RNA sequence: GCCAGGAGGUUGGCUUAGAAGCAGCCAUCCUUUAAAGAGUGCGUAAUAGCUCACUGGUCGAGUGGCGCCGCGCCGAAAAUGA
């Protein structure tokens, strides 16, 4: 995850770079690439973001990987479970 | 992404138990690389480019340096398990010279000991070099490859030595086809010299054979050369009877044989039926020069039902050989599932009457018998007994009328198979001078049995395998369950050491190519054993959907 | 190196072996649960048996140590009120017949065990874990 | 095609090596096999006819 | 179950919640996920 | 809601390759306690663990359960255009 300028350019299991840009009322922040920060000023039109970020690539997936704001990832069994 | 060191370090000793000194480390992780440290040499030889056009060595960029540097402590302190210099160095503080570090090192390399990781990276050339020369540094020599175990032309052990004037006494491997020089054996000899043009003579099944031309693949094209020296190693034309592992001396050099005994070992079962038996024996030609041409897998027939079976230890394995033979030999063969040996059985005491009230034009050959039939354990074998109720039926049905018991016995009721794990008995009958035979009492018990057997409780023994599930705990729980999903039933969990081994009950209709499933459910932490126990029922539904025509 | 790690089993007086989870908790650790073994089976020389807990531990330079336990009070009513493997269902069937002495060296002997390191419970206490097992009682 | 009697193992292969001679047995019995050829090499032991029943030199070693 | 029109509570932990306009059961696990159509 | 005790005989006995509160039959305790069950659910190869239960710390005002009746709501798809 990085952040140049404005925009934030932050890259997951996409084929292609994310590109965000923090819009009127609120800022995000990117700290280092593992983990983005959101100095969001509208509790309300915030958490509709984290969510946007969250649904951009979501995690999980089976075993791991994707976007989690905290919330401890639920499994299924991975090399396994499709006969 | 994904390109580093202490990943590949830890996942050594954390998946066998080695000792994983390294000697290069890398300038750039993912994308950004130019080159590699050596905390060998002390030097940083660098690559400014992928092709490896203009390359160099610089210092170290700033920031690594003292890095290395632990590292390259690290190296000499390990060499403290080995001689007498090096750990009293360390002790003092003192500087390695740079080439007992070839030797400790080397020392520890060939004695199995240290993990000289050297590496790089292919497509963008790079971490090359170092690695050839960390090849001529620390990449044994046959000098230091201990005696080569053997058999005598009598019966014992062997030295095979690196004298290059020692007895002809070789190993050969590769069966390659070829245009010109047709029939091509990759070898290497071991102890004794060989010459371009002379002869020599198989000294496994026996047969002198001629030595056409002895040959190098040099990379690119091949060279012919005047010999093959005592260790070296190379390819040689003729020979045409010398298959693989064959041990080959000279014409004389004192018929010498290697030890070498491998296994490929059966795994996998998968069943294979031709559409007419034409095309059958016609691919027992292809098989012909297929298992001619490849060891491993067996061509083993079943028994109790027909069709040639392919065993073998590879899935993919037997199934691009499939794909060879549906591409340069075409078969039309619907690749066919394993059939099964069906044996079969009752469970209770039915009495009845082979009454053979037949007076034909006067002979008969009719035969009253009166058996009490008598069914006991699955494993334990076939019984009757000597029953007269008094003295009935002569001393010349009894090892006859018995036959028609066992006659009739091999044609079931049902589909029909060898009812086996039962006693029988008798107990009465009725006799005539002139009107009765051997087998007309041999036929009164086939109708006796036809009878006490449909009239008598049916049921399939189909066979049942134990298997050994040879893997870690993990894969343990997992395969337990699938196993458990297999109709049958484990029974065993013996603690191993590097693995913790199951022995199971697996249903042998169910268990079909297990391996198949198995390499998969652990990943790949080992397989099992065929250990064939005992027969038992198919629970009822299974039973009747089988009764077909 | 590997600091302090004390870890306990279950391991009962007969076993002479690292089976797991013995492994990866006295591996970190470099047990001679070899010396458990052979100086715990003596210890209890009076039967030489019986399922034991135990504990055992590693001071950095290696340092193993094993301390002992009791048996089991359902192993100790088996041999007292003549139970083979037991009286089939604690509802239904019994084999002997627990009274007013047999009750109490089954407390004596695990005194220091039960719950209550205290005489006047322990008795009753497993005289009901007595109809747990499905042993029938003499009261008087 | 028969064989040289006792001592088998044959399968389904073996080349067994046509070679001649009917009886009164199998209506055919004719193109004998060999045991040696690429299969069979005789009954597992045999002091006589080792000139078809396969055992090479019966060296007891003693 | 995922939609019919029989929806329960099944495990405890899955709740009734008339949501836009019509009834789901929501819980943790998405295979309790039934609706009333 | 939140903090925390959440125990000991024990792995109840019966089974069973193992059935350890926890796949199943009987059961149908007793004790250390303020309170902690022969256990509610997840989880394990069975243990482990998570967990409810139960009881105090906080807290400060109402809650939890069952039945009935009136109107609704899902149940509720077909052919030219309503």
């Amino acid at each position: 995850a990085r952040l140049v300028g404005r925009a934030l350019e932050l890259t997951v299991g996409f084929s292609h770079p994310v590109v965000v840009e923090p819009p009127e009322g609120i800022t995000f922040e990117v700290p280092e690439p593992t983990r983005v920060r959101v100095s969001g000023i509208d509790k309300q039109k915030v958490g509709q973001v984290a969510a946007n970020i969250r649904a951009i690539r979501k995690p999980s997936a089976y075993h791991e990987k994707g976007i989690y704001y905290a919330g401890e990832p639920v499994r299924l069994k991975p090399g396994k479970a499709g006969a | 992404t994904g390109a580093d060191l202490w990943l590949v370090i830890r996942t050594m000793q954390e998946r066998l138990g080695a000792r994983p000194v390294v000697m290069q480390l890398p300038i750039g992780r993912e994308d950004t690389f130019s080159g590699i440290i050596d905390v060998l040499r002390m030097k940083a030889y660098t690559y400014g480019n992928d092709l490896g056009t203009d390359i160099r060595e610089i210092p170290i960029p700033e920031e690594y340096l003292d890095q290395a540097r632990e590292y390259h402590e690290k190296l000499v302190e390990v060499a403290a398990d080995f001689d007498e210099n090096i750990m009293l160095k360390y002790l003092e503080g003192e500087e390695p010279t740079e080439e007992e570090l070839v030797a400790a090192i080397r020392k520890g390399t060939i004695d199995l000991k240290i993990t000289p990781v050297f590496l790089g990276s292919a497509l963008k050339n790079k971490g090359v070099q170092l690695l050839l020369d960390a090849v001529v540094d620390y990449l044994p020599s046959p000098l230091d490859i201990p005696p080569i175990k053997g058999t005598t032309p009598e019966g014992e052990v062997v030295e095979i030595h690196p004298d290059p004037n020692g007895p002809l006494a070789a190993l050969a491997f590769k069966i390659m086809a070829d245009p010109y020089v047709g029939r091509l054996t990759f070898i290497r000899v071991y102890s004794g010299t060989l010459t371009s043009g002379s002869y020599v003579y198989n000294t496994t099944k026996g047969r002198k054979e001629r030595v056409a031309r002895l040959l190098r693949m040099h990379a690119n094209h091949r060279e012919e050369v005047e010999e093959l020296k005592a260790g070296d190693l190379g390819a040689v034309v003729g020979l045409k009877e010398t298959i693989t592992g064959d041990t080959l001396v000279g014409e004389d050099a004192p018929r010498v044989i290697l030890e070498s005994i491998e296994v490929p070992e059966p795994v996998i079962d998968v069943a294979i039926e031709p559409k007419t038996k034409a095309d059958q024996e016609k691919l027992s030609q292809a098989l012909a020069r297929l298992a001619e041409e490849d060891p491993t897998f067996r061509v083993s027939t079943h028994p109790e039902t027909g069709q040639t079976i392919i065993s073998g230890m590879g899935e993919l394995h037997l199934e691009i050989i499939v794909d060879r033979l549906k591409r340069e030999f075409k078969v039309d063969a619907n690749v066919g599932k394993p059939q099964v040996a069906y044996r079969e059985t009752i469970t209770k005491p039915v009495d009845v009457e082979g009454k053979f009230i037949r007076q034909t034009g006067g002979r008969g050959q009719y035969g009253h018998v009166k058996i009490k039939v008598e069914p006991l354990p699955r494993g334990s074998g076939f019984e009757f007994v000597n029953a007269i109720v008094g003295g009935v039926i002569p001393k010349e049905y009894i090892p006859a009328v018995q036959k028609g018991i066992e006659e009739a016995m091999q044609s079931g009721p049902l589909i029909g198979f060898p009812v086996v794990d039962i006693k029988v008995t008798l107990y009465d009958g009725s006799y005539h001078e002139v009107d009765s035979s051997e087998m007309a009492f041999k036929i009164a018990g086939s109708m006796a049995i036809k009878e006490a057997v449909q009239k008598g409780d049916p049921v399939i023994l189909e066979p049942i395998m134990r298997v050994e599930v040879t893997t870690p705990e993990e894969y343990m729980g997992d395969v337990i369950g699938d196993l458990n999903a297999r109709r049958g039933q484990i029974l065993g969990m013996e603690p191993r050491g590097n693995a913790q081994v199951i022995r199971a009950f697996v249903p042998l209709a169910e268990m079909f190519g297990y391996a198949t499933d198995l390499r998969s459910k652990t990943q790949g932490r080992g397989s099992f054993v065929m250990f064939f126990d005992h027969y038992q029922e198919v629970p009822k539904q299974v039973q009747e959907k089988l009764i077909k025509g | 190196k590997k600091v302090v790690a004390v870890v306990k089993l279950q391991l009962p007086a007969g076993k002479a072996t690292p089976a797991p989870p013995v492994g990866p908790a006295l591996g970190q650790h470099g047990a001679n649960i070899m010396e458990f073994v052979k100086a715990f089976n003596a210890a209890t020389a009076n039967m030489g048996d019986a399922i034991v807990p135990v504990e055992i531990t590693i001071y950095a330079d290696r340092s193993f140590t094993f301390v002992t336990k009791t048996p089991p009070a359902s192993y100790l009513i088996r041999k007292a009120a003549g139970l083979e493997k037991g009286a089939h269902k604690p509802g239904r069937e019994k084999v002997g017949r627990i009274t007013w002495e047999q009750v109490l060296e089954i407390a004596k002997q695990k005194m220091p065990d039960l719950n209550t390191t205290d005489l006047e419970a322990a008795a009753r206490m497993i005289a009901g874990s007595a109809r747990s097992m499905g042993v029938e009682v003499v009261g008087a | 095609a028969y064989i040289p009697g006792e001592g088998h193992n044959l399968q389904e292969h073996s080349v067994v090596l046509i070679r001649g001679g009917r009886v009164k047995d199998l209506p055919g019995v004719r193109y004998h096999i060999v045991r040696g050829v690429y299969d069979a090499a005789g009954v597992k032991d045999r002091k006589k006819s080792r000139s078809k029943y396969g055992t090479k030199k019966p060296k007891e070693a003693a | 179950m995922k939609v019919r029109a029989s929806v329960k509570r099944i495990c405890d932990k899955c709740k009734v919640i008339r949501r836009h306009g019509r009834v789901y059961v929501i819980c943790e696990n998405p295979k309790h996920k039934q609706r009333q159509g």
